[PDB]
């Protein structure tokens, strides 16, 4: 649609004046079941999405996947917006397409700030989607260390059994990262249970790594 | 269908003939859903061709004996798509568009050769910028306009 292009290029006065003349933009859609505020959302405009929940759009709208806009503004790492949409009242828990929450994304993008308040909002930490994993999983798998720790600083388990039997531990170990393997097992990591490929994280870790994974554990 | 701005145009050409601009400006919220509506493609070129000359026919009377033509420029220097923001179904018409363009530099044609020094140079540097903003068109009244300019 044309709103499409005026949320998205970010038209102050040609979005204002489309509203204002006609207020049944904001309520339409295109052919994807995305409105106005997944484009603006999308985009990161502070304002227009400042107008659109300010008039009192619903914050719930989920597309045809299921993609709530606090996925978007999560992994969008936009502070404002996620401040705008939680403000608002949004779902912390949204189940989008793959059963995934908004932690996993803002996650993702390392942002610290909306993972505090997503967390804080009531979001679960252990939140786990259709293939039984947490956001440890996914910031352990490309290495986002901090995030793992503000994870833990809400209190979050770190022995999630993915869909293929692998904890966080797994998962770090098999992405060779030394210090979040140290810190996970210093912190509660389980290094006895085993995958459905029946391996330890002692034999998936190479160059004898192992050997220092259980001597932190007995240390 | 055309059948219900036909009457307001016989017959609005009927009753403005003394009035001032205001009745204009009372018009425009008549006109604007009268633009609006409408959808059909070849029924409702006879309402764009009857209520623009309308318009232009009141722009004919205003412009007849007094003319400070500030509001007047004014007008359609700010309301050019007005009624063209809120359809979002662009008929593709271009039919009464170039009789439109055409039409406005007639009446130009009949008030450009001495009529007041002020308001040309602003009616002529307000379409000279309206050809740049056009982008569509014969390319005929865009050469017409800046050549005529030219010349002077």
């Amino acid at each position: 649609l044309m709103v499409c292009n005026l949320a998205y290029s970010g038209k102050l006065e040609e979005l204002k004046e489309s509203i204002l003349a006609d207020k049944s933009l904001a309520t339409r859609t295109d052919q994807d079941s995305r409105t106005a505020l997944h484009w603006a959302c999308s985009a990161g405009h502070t304002e227009i999405v400042e107008f659109l929940l300010q008039l009192g759009v619903p914050v719930n709208d989920k597309d045809d996947a299921g993609w709530s806009p606090l996925h978007i503004a999560a992994s969008a790492g936009r502070d404002e917006i996620v401040k705008a949409l939680l403000g608002k009242g949004a779902q912390v828990n949204a189940v989008n397409q793959n059963g995934c929450t908004p932690l996993h994304y803002a996650a993702s993008k390392n942002r610290h700030e909306i993972a505090v308040m997503l967390l804080e909002g009531g979001a679960n930490p252990d939140a786990k989607d259709h293939y039984e994993a947490t956001a440890m999983h996914r910031a352990a798998a490309k290495g986002n260390l901090k995030m793992i720790h503000i994870l833990l600083y809400y209190k979050a388990s770190t022995n999630i059994q993915d869909t293929e039997g692998n904890t966080p531990l797994h998962l770090a170990c098999d992405e060779e990262r030394v210090e979040e393997a140290k810190l996970l097992v210093s912190q509660g990591a389980s290094i006895y249970i085993e995958n459905k490929e029946e391996k330890t994280p002692l034999q998936v870790a190479k160059g004898g790594l192992g050997l220092i994974l259980k001597r932190m554990v007995e240390g | 269908m055309a059948d219900g701005g036909s009457e307001r145009a016989d017959g609005r050409i009927v009753k403005m003939e003394v009035d001032y601009s205001a009745t204009v400006d009372q018009r425009l919220p008549e006109c604007a859903k009268l633009a609006k509506e409408g959808r059909l493609q070849e029924v409702i070129e006879t309402l764009l061709s009857l209520e623009k000359q309308t318009r232009t026919a009141s722009d004919m009377v205003s412009t007849s004996r007094i003319l400070v033509a500030v509001v007047k420029m004014c007008y359609e220097a700010k309301e050019w798509d007005l009624l063209n923001e809120n359809i979002m179904l662009l008929s593709k018409r271009r039919s009464q568009l170039k009789q439109a363009v055409a039409k406005m530099v007639q009446q130009c044609c009949t008030y450009v050769e001495e009529i007041t020094d002020l308001p040309i140079k602003l009616r002529l540097i307000d379409t000279l910028r309206m050809v740049t903003e056009g982008k569509i068109y014969v390319e005929i009244e865009r050469a017409r306009l800046t050549k005529t300019l030219a010349t002077i």
